[PDB]
């Protein structure tokens, strides 16, 4: 090639690359770039770690893994722990509260008035009472002790007393 | 709900299981191992020294990871073209090898390089196949490799 | 001549911890109580699915093995070599003495003559078992190395072995072999087939007993 | 303190019965897989 | 509802209940709870 800075356009010196990949057999491929994101704590998200999708409340825990254990799972094979592929720290998982509703009717027929249980979920998570069976909201808690009224659960009842 | 539940305007006294409750997901998280290798791609980027087009080089590359995100977005050059998928759906994937053959030509002439074509640097000197997947990328260098 | 395994060859069948637990796996394993080849000091032996592989020295006489179908050019083959520097994965087309070895001066290296066309490289008593298998394209090698208190017979116990290297090595495989350092200044071999087994996990989540489940009635 | 079997049989058939239960959530009945994460990531709706 | 036009002569398996296609993911869709006809004939002659 005859070379000169004077050159005309296109009689310069174009420095060329060319790209051809490979596709044929195996399927061991090391992928290009990813996109962590940090990690929260203490709420229920959509997680993924590497695949392994799900959803939950992440915190820390006090399991021990062997160096080659990505994670965890229980009797009946749910998943409970998993490691998270840049800290090199386990995590457990648990599922992010539920529960059914329950409403309290002293009878149409006497008031229109109602208490609501949230079945075995802390009270923080929904005057307010915690009971063994759930929170309870809508309804005064005594002292006396009457016969069972309205079956509560784990030793409580409820009753239309005296109006409220 | 709970006449709804009941289908009846009228209810008793008594308890009553009338729905389900349960907390939502906030946001979305995602975690994914680091690199490791940031692979080889400033040796043919930044200045360097090229060879001819019969010379031609060959890369077998190995394991790592990619950045052509940064190249697609870096359109500096005069060339960037892939007969083959969008490098938007480029830098997602998984591949057994890449190869990075180099030589460097004149301008004039960068057009002859396109799977299926004709002239010297086609029919001798090089050859493509005609169905490809890569990309091929070209920028002057006269400020550097043309001299007085 | 040959030997008989006890209980041997269990290895950690994926990723997962487990605590305090049975769990129960179908797999590819060594049958306990098996017939294992013995070998002195080799010759080409074949592979059909998996291998199980001891192996007892202090110095360092079994330096690596090769895989493949034909051990020589025209088809792909692997090389795993190791001289007193490290190992040295390798896979191309090679050209394999009939009988390959590396001496011990110190020079060695009899192995092969041919390099060509290679798609992945890599460089960088005692008890060494290893397990090998190859499965969709990956060349998984599962090993533990345990310190005997003899020098060169297979001895009895319980030990686990945990996943290391792998890589989507492929190249069918037929046939392999072994490579020692020979003079100049004891291994077995098993084979592994589709066996269900029950494994009992520690509470750090390691593999303390076994159950064969096709041995006896009792298991 | 050295016989309460029928009160442990009764235990271990509604735990026997609901360990069954839950894993049965990881059978495909003829289906691709038992995710429904996984049939919602690689087929289409129809 | 009578909708007529005129396509290509290739994705006249694109005018279908429930499908992924380049007609049929940009240009007119019809939904998988579809219940009607489609009548296609050729046409370079008008
Ligand atoms: C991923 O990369 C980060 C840095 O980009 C590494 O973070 C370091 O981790 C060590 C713990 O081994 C800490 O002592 C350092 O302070 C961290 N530095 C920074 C800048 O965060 C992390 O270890 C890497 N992990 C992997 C698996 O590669
Ligand atoms: C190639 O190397 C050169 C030199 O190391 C890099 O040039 C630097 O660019 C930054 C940002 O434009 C300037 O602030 C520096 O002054 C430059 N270097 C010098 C020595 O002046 C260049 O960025 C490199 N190319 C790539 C793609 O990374
Ligand atoms: C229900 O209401 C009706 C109509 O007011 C009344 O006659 C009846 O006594 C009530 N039932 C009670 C109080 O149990
Ligand atoms: C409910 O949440 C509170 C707040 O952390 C906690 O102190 C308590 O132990 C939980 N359970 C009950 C039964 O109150
Ligand atoms: C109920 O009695 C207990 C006595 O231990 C007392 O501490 C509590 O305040 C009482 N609650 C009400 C609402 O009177
Ligand atoms: C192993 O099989 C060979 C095959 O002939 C047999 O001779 C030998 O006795 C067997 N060994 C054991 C321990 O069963
Ligand atoms: C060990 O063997 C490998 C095989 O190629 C070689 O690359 C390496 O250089 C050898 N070690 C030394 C110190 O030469
Ligand atoms: C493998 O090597 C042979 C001889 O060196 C050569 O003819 C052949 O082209 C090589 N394979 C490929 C895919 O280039
Ligand atoms: C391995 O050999 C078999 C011979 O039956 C062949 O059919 C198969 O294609 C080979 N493997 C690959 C990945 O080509
Ligand atoms: C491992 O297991 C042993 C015995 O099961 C236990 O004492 C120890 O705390 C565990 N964890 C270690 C050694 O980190």
């Amino acid at each position: 090639y005859g070379f000169q800075p004077t050159n005309g356009v296109g009689y310069q010196p174009y420095r060329v690359v060319v790209l051809s990949f490979e596709l044929l057999h195996a399927p061991a491929t090391v992928c290009g770039p990813k996109k962590s994101t940090n990690l929260v704590k203490n709420k229920c998200v959509n997680f993924n770690f590497n695949g392994l999708t799900g959803t939950g409340v992440l915190t820390e825990s006090n399991k021990k893994f062997l160096p080659f254990q990505q994670f965890g799972r229980d009797i009946a094979d749910t998943t409970d722990a998993v490691r998270d592929p840049q800290t090199l720290e386990i995590l457990d998982i648990t599922p992010c509260s539920f529960g059914g509703v329950s409403v309290i009717t002293p009878g149409t027929n006497t008031s229109n008035q109602v208490a609501v249980l949230y079945q075995d979920v802390n009270c923080t998570e929904v005057n307010v009472f915690q009971t063994r069976a759930g929170c309870l909201i809508g309804a005064e808690h005594v002292n006396n002790s009457y016969e069972c009224d309205i079956p509560i659960g784990a030793g409580i009842c409820a009753s239309y007393q005296t109006q409220s | 709900e709970t006449k709804c539940t009941l289908k009846s305007f009228t209810v008793e006294k008594g308890i009553y299981q009338t729905s389900n409750f349960r907390v939502q997901p906030t946001e979305s998280i995602v975690r994914f191992p680091n690199i490791t290798n940031l692979c080889p791609f400033g040796e043919v980027f930044n200045a360097t020294r090229f060879a001819s087009v019969y010379a031609w080089n060959r890369k077998r590359i190995s394991n790592c990871v990619a950045d052509y995100s940064v190249l697609y977005n870096s359109a500096s050059f005069s060339t960037f073209k892939c007969y083959g998928v969008s490098p938007t759906k480029l830098n997602d994937l998984c591949f057994t090898n890449v190869y990075a053959d180099s030589f460097v030509i004149r301008g004039d002439e960068v057009r002859q390089i396109a799977p299926g074509q004709t002239g010297k640097i086609a029919d001798y000197n090089y050859k493509l196949p005609d169905d490809f997947t890569g990309c091929v990328i070209a920028w002057n260098s006269n400020n550097l490799d043309s001299k007085v | 001549a040959y030997t008989n395994s006890f209980t041997r060859g269990v290895y950690y069948p994926d990723k997962v911890f487990r605590s305090s637990v049975l769990h129960s796996t179908q797999d590819l394993f060594l049958p306990f109580f098996s017939n294992v080849t013995w070998f002195h000091a080799n010759p080409v032996l074949p592979f059909n699915d998996g291998v199980y592989f001891a192996s007892t020295e202090k110095s360092n006489i079994i330096r690596g093995w090769i895989f493949g179908t034909t051990l020589d050019s025209k088809t792909q083959s692997l090389l795993i070599v190791n001289n007193a520097t490290n190992v040295v994965i390798k896979v191309c087309e090679f050209q394999f003495c009939n009988d390959p070895f590396l001496g011990v001066m110190e020079s060695e290296f009899r192995v092969y003559s041919s390099a060509n066309n290679c798609t992945f490289e890599y460089v960088s008593k005692n008890l060494r078992e290893f397990v090998f298998k190859n499965i969709d394209g990956y060349f998984k090698i599962y090993s533990k190395h345990t310190p005997i208190n003899l020098v060169r017979d297979l001895p009895q116990g319980f030990s686990a072995l945990e996943p290391l290297v792998d890589l989507p090595i492929g190249i069918n495989i037929t046939r392999f072999q072994t490579l020692l350092a020979l003079h100049r200044s004891a291994y077995y071999v098993g084979y592994l087939q589709p066996r269900t087994f029950l494994l009992k996990y520690n509470e750090n989540g390691t593999i303390t007993d076994a159950v064969d489940c096709a041995l006896d009635p009792l298991s | 303190s050295s016989a309460l079997g029928k009160l442990q049989d009764v235990v271990n058939q509604n735990a026997q019965a609901l360990n069954t239960l839950v894993k049965q959530l990881s059978s495909n009945f003829g289906a691709i897989s038992s995710v429904l994460n996984d049939i919602l990531s690689r087929l289409d709706p129809p």
